[PDB]
């Protein structure tokens, strides 16, 4: 019984610290989807001053 | 980006203005030089009239 209460104990922590991980992974996921928006951004405003500058 | 795009925008109307000034000014050449050649030979038959009044 005290060492099913032992690793009982230790999974529920390893279940919260993969929530915990699984939340942050998604956090950073996000922000790479954001910059990756910034970069699709500023790519397409250079697209469209290069074509103005070749079409006046 | 945002300044390139304006100062670009500069450029072109520094463009458009000095390419529509030189136009009209080769138009006023042109008109000019026209009138002047007609003057002459105004002046050529002139000389001619003159020429047989004193003959």
């Amino acid at each position: 019984s005290d060492k099913l209460k032992e690793a009982e104990t230790r999974a529920e922590f390893a279940e919260r610290s993969v929530t915990k991980l699984e939340k942050s992974i998604d956090d950073l996921e996000d922000e790479l989807y954001a910059q990756k928006l910034k970069y699709k951004a500023i790519s397409e405003e250079l697209d469209h001053a290069l074509n103005d500058m070749t079409s006046i | 980006m945002d300044a390139i795009k304006k100062k670009m925008q500069m450029l072109k109307l520094d463009k458009e203005n000095a390419l529509d000034r030189a136009e009209q000014a080769e138009a006023d050449k042109k008109a000019a030089e026209d009138r002047s050649k007609q003057l002459e030979d105004e002046l050529v038959s002139l000389q001619k009239k003159l020429k047989g009044t004193e003959d």
